[PDB]
This record gives structure tokens, sequence and C-alpha cells, in this order.
RNA sequence: ACGGUCGAACUUGACUAUCUAGAGGAAGUAAAAGUCGGGUUUCCGUAGGUGAACCUGCGGAAGGAUCAUUAACGG
RNA sequence: CAAGACGGACCAGAGCGAAAGCAUUUGCCAAGAAUGUUUUCAUUAAUCAAGAACGAAAGUCGGAGGUUCGAAGACGAUCAGAUACCGUCGUAGUUCCGACCAUAAACGAUGCCGACCGGCGAUGCGGCGGCGUUAUUCCCAUGACCCGCCGGGCAGCUUCCGG
RNA sequence: AAAGUUGCUGCAGUUAAAAAGCUCGUAGUUGGAUCU
RNA sequence: CGGGGAAUCAGGGUUCGAUUCCGGAGAGGGAGCCUGAGAAACGGCUACCACAUCCAAGGAAGGCAGCAGGCGCGCAAAUUA
């Protein structure tokens, strides 16, 4: 069945950017979703998007920027504590200048660079560069 | 594919150490029938008397007599083969001699056109087959 | 609940393996004394008990209070 | 996919966005109720109630008129049966195969269908005992199953 | 048994005849069962002697 | 000294496990140039044929080299 | 005239079934997918150690029956050395009922569930929209065709998607 | 250590070693939106 | 014997840890004691089991897994200062 809708999205975002398109459809929508398309959006990466919203879970279309080569998730959102951010900023990332963690912090979904900043560790969610 | 739960820590720790004894060496390093099957038990060297001298004929490609000899070891009395490498170092050796045998150096896998000998003499009557060979010492009877 | 008023109780908890970065499930029982002032008490229900002196061969702690079942009214 | 089939097939309802009473229909929530009460007094289903009142009265849905859904309203008043809609019908379906298999026990395929059956069954009596409407002492037997409807 | 099987047989004559092959074909059985076993036992004791010869009673002097 | 308690150990049978002598049997090895001398494409599972191989029966595979024809049919 | 067997051609890259498999008429019996629904329940789900049903052919026990075929076996041919091939006969078996067995190149030599990434039109079932031909122009719906569209299927072609 | 030839990071399972004949199913593992 | 720890290692890991520090256990094997604040103590006692010393043949005395040293064992390890 459908677990982890944000794998869902982050899959169909991927594949459609590698194919060169402009607009992508992605179903169900989620806090989560939104949240990391917030913050992937923050850094000029993905663009701007609408959530069509249906009674149901809703959909979102995200416009697409050249920008991106690889958007994924880490499954299970594993604990980082702030001693351990730097081997997961060395396995998952290209470069140490650009990339990007999205973790989930009781300050919230951010990247692994406000987490070092606002001195707070959490569970994983992502990496986008 | 596998198994990526928070929770699946003993799966993926049973499932490695039953696939584990699916690798060759690591069965033969802790199953110990292999040990208890190896002549020396597990020691680097043995000590033995020779019992008598054999000539070893080579295998296809190689014509060749290797002179090896079988010696009963003190410790267990079990009878392995061991090879007298340099020419005319047979002549050293006599019946009934106390010698220091060591592996060949393939770890119980036997080697090159011999069949079947994993050992070789390293000291007859306790002086090394060097120093007769090169002719430095002398060997006590 | 069916020795004489001791009961058994089970603490389960996540054990952490470090090598696979993953927990697995364990579980605990402990024998319990019952006070007859805490009765009609169920299975299934949690309770809270504080350590004191060794009572039996096994028992060793004490049901300080009770709180049902998620469920049971 | 199903449960027990091979199928993936997309047959199902697709409510609209309008949550709203349409204006034709010219029906309160009390009147919807009692057509609801009466027809579970002449002995329908919720499924039945609901599909009678869609093709005949006009209501589209049941809870969007009145704010509740059916089966709420009849264990509101009381005309709720004892054993789920669902669930009853599983335990009719095996009792139907049961007697099949008493009369003809060469047939295997029966058989098989009713191991299916009795799955179906066994998790909808976990869900519901997991949830309080059968009591925890329930249970399905083999013998006493033609009892129960 | 080695009989064509005629129309004119009835039964306590069939059903013997059925008898007698079926006994024939289990002890068959039995003897191939034996002879499996035997030749299992002389195969292993002559890759023994084999082993044996390999490893040692086998050179020159 | 009676009694009790802790209890080493001793004897008898079974279950055994290990160490250590053996008449004999069946073998192999080194020494005797001593005596006599055509079929198959490739398989699988089961059964029979003297054990295996192999052949046949039954049921399965290709992991075996598709040329030529095919628009009317209404009165 | 009787006996047992088998359901050809129609029969397809068509259909059904969890797989093994499934083809003469009619009736009865309980099942089932898909489609359609502005029906109901509301997370009841997926994959699954243990455990459990089914599982070609061959084979084994009891009974029945033995048309054809047919392992074994008996003959006849065939040759420096033929003892497999070939032909005639033929036992177990091949058929049915009730018990066992749980194996196949049991194959797509390809786990199941879920998502995304090019295209095209044939087919099977269901549904929808239709100008027309036909049931000797049919009096109205309905069946057979014709043109599209949707959903789940068995498959195919095409592509420098990527591997 | 080389061994990403024990693979959690991080391996394989058409033809090279390898997916159970098939389905059900308990423990285990995992589990769709939604509340400042 | 367990830890502190050690070797190797990008990251993850693998392997070692009899061995001077902390804890435990035992003085050939078991068992039972006396004294004492403290031992079921062994450079204390009493037995049995296995070894083994001096005998005038009745008796007596033992316990190096302390330091050196010896035999044996072994591929394998030091001075009776």
């Amino acid at each position: 069945v459908r677990m982890n809708v944000l794998a869902d999205a982050l899959k169909s975002i991927n594949n459609a950017e590698k194919r060169g398109k402009r607009q992508v459809l992605i179903r169900p929508c989620s806090k989560v979703i939104v949240r990391f398309l917030t913050v992937m959006m923050k850094h000029g990466y993905i663009g701007e998007f609408e959530i069509i919203d249906d009674h149901r879970a809703g959909k979102i279309v995200v416009n697409l920027t050249g920008r991106l080569n690889k958007c994924g998730v880490i499954s299970p959102r594993f604990d980082v504590q702030l001693k351990d951010l730097e081997k997961w900023q060395n396995n998952l990332l290209p470069s140490r200048q650009f990339g990007f963690i999205v973790l989930t912090t009781s300050a919230g979904i951010m990247d692994h660079e406000e987490a070092r900043r606002k001195h707070t560790g959490g569970k994983i969610l992502g990496f986008f560069f | 594919g596998k198994c990526r739960g928070l929770r699946t820590a003993r799966k993926l720790r049973s499932h490695r150490r039953d696939q584990k004894w699916h690798d060759k060496q690591y069965k033969k390093a802790h199953l110990g029938t292999a040990l208890k099957a190896n002549p020396f038990g597990g020691a680097s060297h043995a000590k033995g008397i020779v019992l008598e001298k054999v000539g070893v004929e080579a295998k296809q490609p190689n014509s060749a007599i290797r002179k090896c000899v079988r010696v009963q070891l003190i410790k267990n009395g079990k009878k392995i083969t061991a090879f007298v490498p340099n020419d005319g170092c047979l002549n050293f050796i006599e019946e009934n001699d106390e010698v220091l045998v060591a592996g060949f150096g393939r770890k119980g896998h036997a080697v090159g056109d011999i069949p079947g000998v994993r050992f070789k003499v390293v000291k007859v009557a306790n002086v090394s087959l060097l120093a007769l060979y090169k002719g430095k010492k002398e060997r006590p009877r | 609940m069916k020795m004489q008023r001791t009961i058994v109780i089970r603490r389960d908890y996540l054990h952490y393996i470090r090598k696979y970065n993953r927990f697995e499930k364990r579980h605990k029982n402990m024998s319990v004394h019952l006070s007859p002032c805490f009765r009609d008490v169920q299975i299934g229900d949690i309770v809270t008990v504080g350590e004191c002196r060794p009572l039996s061969k096994t028992v060793r702690f004490n049901v300080l209070k009770v709180t049902k079942a998620a469920g049971t009214k | 996919g199903r449960m027990h089939a091979p199928g993936k097939g997309l047959s199902q309802s697709a409510l609209p966005y309008r949550r709203s009473v349409p204006t034709w229909l010219k029906l309160t929530s009390d009147d919807v109720k009692e057509q609801i009460y009466k027809l579970a007094k002449k002995g329908l289903t919720p499924s039945q109630i609901g599909v009678i009142l869609r093709d005949s009265h006009g209501v589209a849905q049941v809870r969007f008129v009145t704010g509740n859904k059916i089966l709420r309203i009849l264990k509101s008043k009381g005309l709720a049966p004892d054993l789920p809609e669902d669930l009853y019908h599983l335990i009719k379906k095996a009792v139907a195969v049961r007697k099949h298999l008493e009369r003809n026990r060469k047939d295997k395929d029966a058989k098989f269908r009713l191991i299916l059956i009795e799955s179906r069954i066994h998790r909808l009596a976990r869900y519901y005992k997991t949830k309080r409407v059968l009591p925890p002492n329930w249970k399905y037997e083999s013998s006493t199953a033609s009892a129960l409807v | 048994s080695t009989q064509p099987r005629s129309k004119n047989e009835s039964k306590e004559d069939k059903r013997a005849r059925k008898q007698a092959i079926k006994e024939e074909r289990k002890e068959r059985r039995v003897e191939k069962k034996a002879n499996k076993l035997a030749f299992k036992l002389e195969k292993r004791r002559q890759e023994k002697e084999l082993l044996n010869l390999k490893k040692n009673v086998e050179g020159l002097k």
C-alpha cells in the first residue's frame, strides 16, 4: 500500500525534473510535504506551487526550475544529534558548499545549517542538491 | 529487498549471523571441525620423528620427483608429509630423526606441483636446514 | 492475576543496537505484591510500583497505584 | 488491490466537492430521520436505507442533510442490530458455503473460498473487538454460526 | 505373471492374479532398496580406501 | 556412647564417554612383461528394466532454425 | 447389438481460476472478477516465522472396471564385437470411487503491495455518448454491425526514457 | 585492512550461485489526510 | 574470568583483552571446622579421594596457580644473585 507520502512526492518531483518538465502534480498532500517544499523553495531550488484543496487529502502542483539535481527522503527517520550531523552531511551531500539535509526538530522543519544555528537536533527527513 | 524499519535490529543481526555461517573462511575459523582436523592443532610449528623418505611425483605438466618425508608428530601422534626444499637437503635427514616442521604457506592448502603436501621441514636435529645447506653449522646424531 | 495476593506485570522497552542504528523490542516480567486495598483490578491496565525490600524468592516491588486500561470505563 | 483476489479495480463512488444541501431538496432533517426510522422498522440495513433514500426521495447524502450518518441515527434511537452489517453478511455467506460443502464433498473450490471467507470473518471480528463493538468473549465457531444469523 | 488376461475370467481369479503381481512388486522393491544400500556402503568404503592411499603409502622409497 | 545434622567417599546394576592389548576377516598398494585372453537435439519429475549411468512408459519444458496464403461474401 | 474411452474440427497469443488446471446438451447448487453507484462501515491495511487448504504426471493401499495405448516380459529380424533402435503379442498401469504421496524445465528459468517516467491501436468484459445500416423499410424500445471515450484485463508494435 | 567477497552505511537473486508450486494466516516489521 | 583497555580502521566496522589497575574465583580434588572483628583461611586444623617422603616395619611428616630453581610438557618463555 501507499506508505510515506513524502517519499512519493519527492520521487515524483525528482522523476519529472529529470525528464525536463515544468510542472509536477503530486497527490496526496500533507503538512510535512508543504513544509519540505517551503524549505526547498526558500533556497531557490524549486519554485512556487498551489495546493489544490479538494475535501480529501489535497493535491499540489509545483512549478519546476532547472536548478535541481536530486531531492531525496531518508527512510526511516533516524534520530540525528548535533555531534552526528557532520557524518550525515558527509554521507549524503555532494559538497560542503551546497546540498541540504532537511530535518524536523521541535523548533520546526528546517535545514541542517539552521539546526546548527538554533543548536537543535531532530529526525532526518531529506536532502536536496 | 531488505527490511529498513526502526525496529528491525534483531532481524538484521540474526540474518547477519545466519548468513555469516555461509562464509567459507568464517566456517573454517569458527565451526571447529577444521581445527581438530589440522595436525598442528593451531600451532605455527610442530616437532616430529622422521618415519620414512618419500619421492612424491609432481603434478601433470611438470616432471620431477620432490623429496618429501613422512613424519609422525610427537604431541598427538598424527602422520604428515613434509617437503625438504633445497637440493641435496634430504641427505641431511636420516630415519628416526628429530625434525621441526612448519606449514608451507597456503594455510593448509597444497602448493604448486606437489600433490597433498602442506608442510615443509625447517630444522633437522635441532639445527636449521638453511645453515646446513649454506654450510655454516654441523649436524649431530 | 492468578497467584495469591501477588501479580505478574510486564514492562516493555526498546533496546538500542548501535551497529545497525536500530532498536529491538524487549520485555521483562516482574512479580509484584498487590494489596487487597486494590480490588477489581483487571488484566491489561497500568500499574505504578515502588521498590522495597525482598518479600519472597522473586518479589521485590509493591503496587503503589492502579490506573485502569485505556478502553475500560 | 483486493484482499483475497488478484484484481485491482477502480469501481467506487465519487462524492462532489459540494457539501451543501441542494436548493430543490425541500426536506428537513427530521423528515429524513423519521423516514430512516420507518425504513428500519420495515427492516433494512443502512446500505439499503441509503439506496432507497437516494433513488426515490432524492436524498443525495444523509449526513449532508441531517448532519449524522444512518447507523449513528439508528443507534441513537435504538434500532441498530447487535452484530454489524458486514460481519452479518460474511457470516451468512459462510453459512451458505458450509451448507453447499455439506451437500457436495468433492468441491475443492468451495473449501478454498470458505477458508477465505473465514479469514475475512476473523479479521472483522478482531477489528470490532478492538473498537468494543463486539464483546471480548465473542468468537466465531464452526458449528454454531447459523444460529447467529 | 506373464499371461494374457482374456474375457472369460471373473472374480476370485483376477483378484488373486493381481495380488500375486502386487506381492512380486513388493519384494522386488525391497530387493531394490537392499541393492541401493549395499552399493552405497561399498562406495563409501572404497572412497575411504582411495583417500587413505592419497594420504599415505604412495611414493617411491 | 546413643541420636541428629553437614557430608567426603565406598559397593552394587543401568545409561554411558574415554583410554588402552588383541587371534582373525575383508581390502588396497610396491615387487612377478609369470598363465590365459555404432548410436545421441537438449533436458525435468516419477516408475520399471540387476545398484548408478543408460533405455523405455506417463506427464511436462525449449534452455530448438516460421516459408507460402489470408481486402469479395452482394442479387 | 454391447462395452469402456474420448469430447476433434469451431479453438484464437481468446477467456476463466490461487496455482496445479479447465471445452458435448440441459438442469440444479453454491462461489467470483470487472464495471456501475452523490450506498454503508470508517483505518478495519501490506508483507508474513509458527501453523493450514489445494497441488500435473508417475507411484502405493482397499473396491469396481478393463476400449485403446502400454513400462516390465515373451517372440521375429538385424551384425568383426549388439544386448538401444524396429515389428507382433502383452502384465502393472492408463478409467471410476474412497484413502495415501507433496514432487516437475510446477517457467516469465523474473516475490508481493504501492508511486512515478514516451507513444500507438487491436482484442476481452463492463459502462457512457452518438449521426447511420440491419431483425424482408421492423409501429416504439431492444439484439447484430459502425464511430469514439472511460475502467480493470490477456497480449502486441514503436522509441537514443533510462539502465 | 584490502573485502561493496557478509553489504546498517553498502552487495546480489532473466541468462553467471540464487524467488518457496500456489494461496491463507499468527507472532514480527511497516502503516493515508486531518486539530494554531 | 568480567571490565578499564588493545590492534586495525575514511565513515560504518572486525578482532583481541591469561597479562602489573578495579572486581571475582581458587590453592592437587571435594567436604567439615577451630581461632578471630574479619577466613568455610590452606606458607591453620580434621577427614576421604589421588599422589608422594623418612623408616629400626611400631610410627611420623606432606601441598611452589609465592621468590629463585628442577622435571615434565611442548613451536613457545630468564639467576637456586
